[PDB]
Protein backbone atom coordinates (compact mmCIF):
# COMPACT_ATOMS: atom_id res chain seq x y z
CA UNK A 1 0.00 0.00 0.00
CA UNK A 2 2.91 2.45 0.99
CA UNK A 3 6.59 1.37 -0.14
CA UNK A 4 6.07 -0.22 -3.68
CA UNK A 5 3.57 1.97 -5.14
CA UNK A 6 6.41 5.19 -3.99
CA UNK A 7 9.27 3.80 -5.56
CA UNK A 8 6.78 2.84 -8.92
CA UNK A 9 5.82 6.35 -9.26
CA UNK A 10 9.52 7.17 -8.54
CA UNK A 11 10.57 4.80 -11.57
CA UNK A 12 7.81 6.35 -13.86
CA UNK A 13 9.81 9.72 -15.20
CA UNK A 14 12.74 7.51 -16.16
CA UNK A 15 11.18 4.88 -17.81
CA UNK A 16 8.93 7.40 -19.67
CA UNK A 17 11.95 9.39 -21.26
CA UNK A 18 13.63 6.08 -21.56
CA UNK A 19 11.07 4.90 -23.65
CA UNK A 20 10.26 7.89 -25.78
CA UNK A 21 14.41 8.06 -26.67
CA UNK A 22 13.75 4.47 -27.93
CA UNK A 23 11.02 5.49 -29.88
CA UNK A 24 12.46 7.96 -31.57
CA UNK A 25 15.66 5.79 -32.02
CA UNK A 26 13.15 3.59 -34.29
CA UNK A 27 11.87 6.26 -35.93
CA UNK A 28 15.15 7.99 -36.93
CA UNK A 29 16.49 3.91 -38.06
CA UNK A 30 13.49 4.22 -40.28
CA UNK A 31 14.30 7.53 -42.48
CA UNK A 32 18.29 6.45 -41.85
CA UNK A 33 17.98 3.21 -44.38
CA UNK A 34 15.70 5.09 -46.87
CA UNK A 35 17.52 5.83 -50.38
CA UNK A 36 16.22 6.26 -53.98
CA UNK A 37 17.16 3.90 -55.81
CA UNK A 38 18.16 4.84 -59.85
CA UNK A 39 17.61 2.10 -62.22
CA UNK A 40 19.57 1.64 -65.41
CA UNK A 41 17.69 0.84 -68.85
CA UNK A 42 19.45 -0.49 -71.78
CA UNK A 43 20.17 2.05 -74.26
CA UNK A 44 18.10 2.42 -77.48
CA UNK A 45 21.45 3.46 -79.33
CA UNK A 46 22.31 -0.22 -79.30
CA UNK A 47 19.08 -1.01 -80.49
CA UNK A 48 18.85 1.34 -82.99
CA UNK A 49 22.74 -0.41 -84.15
CA UNK A 50 21.39 -3.77 -84.28
CA UNK A 51 18.73 -3.00 -86.22
CA UNK A 52 20.79 -1.01 -88.63
CA UNK A 53 22.96 -4.43 -88.47
CA UNK A 54 20.08 -6.51 -89.56
CA UNK A 55 19.20 -4.95 -92.57
CA UNK A 56 22.73 -5.78 -93.68
CA UNK A 57 23.75 -2.11 -93.91
CA UNK B 1 67.38 12.15 -118.74
CA UNK B 2 67.09 12.23 -114.65
CA UNK B 3 64.10 10.27 -112.74
CA UNK B 4 60.66 11.10 -114.26
CA UNK B 5 58.19 9.47 -112.28
CA UNK B 6 56.92 6.12 -109.92
CA UNK B 7 54.51 4.52 -111.24
CA UNK B 8 54.02 2.49 -107.88
CA UNK B 9 53.30 5.58 -106.49
CA UNK B 10 49.47 5.98 -105.56
CA UNK B 11 47.98 9.33 -103.58
CA UNK B 12 46.10 7.94 -100.79
CA UNK B 13 42.71 8.58 -100.98
CA UNK B 14 41.91 11.09 -98.96
CA UNK B 15 38.70 10.36 -96.34
CA UNK B 16 36.64 13.00 -94.86
CA UNK B 17 34.35 12.88 -92.14
CA UNK B 18 30.31 12.26 -92.77
CA UNK B 19 28.65 15.43 -90.90
CA UNK B 20 25.19 15.06 -89.94
CA UNK B 21 22.75 17.85 -89.40
CA UNK B 22 22.62 19.29 -85.91
CA UNK B 23 19.09 18.84 -84.61
CA UNK B 24 17.57 16.60 -81.98
CA UNK B 25 17.22 13.33 -84.09
CA UNK B 26 21.28 13.56 -84.09
CA UNK B 27 21.58 14.38 -80.62
CA UNK B 28 19.37 10.81 -79.45
CA UNK B 29 21.53 9.08 -81.99
CA UNK B 30 25.02 10.71 -81.98
CA UNK B 31 26.67 7.91 -80.56
CA UNK B 32 25.05 5.43 -83.20
CA UNK B 33 25.73 8.44 -85.94
CA UNK B 34 29.77 8.40 -85.07
CA UNK B 35 29.88 4.75 -85.24
CA UNK B 36 29.07 4.99 -88.71
CA UNK B 37 31.16 7.77 -89.74
CA UNK B 38 34.04 6.00 -87.96
CA UNK B 39 32.90 2.43 -89.76
CA UNK B 40 32.79 4.87 -93.22
CA UNK B 41 36.26 6.58 -92.75
CA UNK B 42 37.86 2.58 -92.08
CA UNK B 43 35.66 1.48 -95.64
CA UNK B 44 37.67 4.34 -97.05
CA UNK B 45 40.98 3.79 -95.82
CA UNK B 46 41.27 -0.09 -96.40
CA UNK B 47 39.04 0.13 -99.60
CA UNK B 48 35.82 -1.45 -99.00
Amino acid sequence: DIMVPSFVYNKLPVIHFLQEKRAEQKLRRVLDETYTEWTEELDQAHVTDAITRSLNI
Amino acid sequence: RADEVDYTNLPAPKPQKTVWDDNIETEVLRKYLDGLSQYDMEEAKYGV
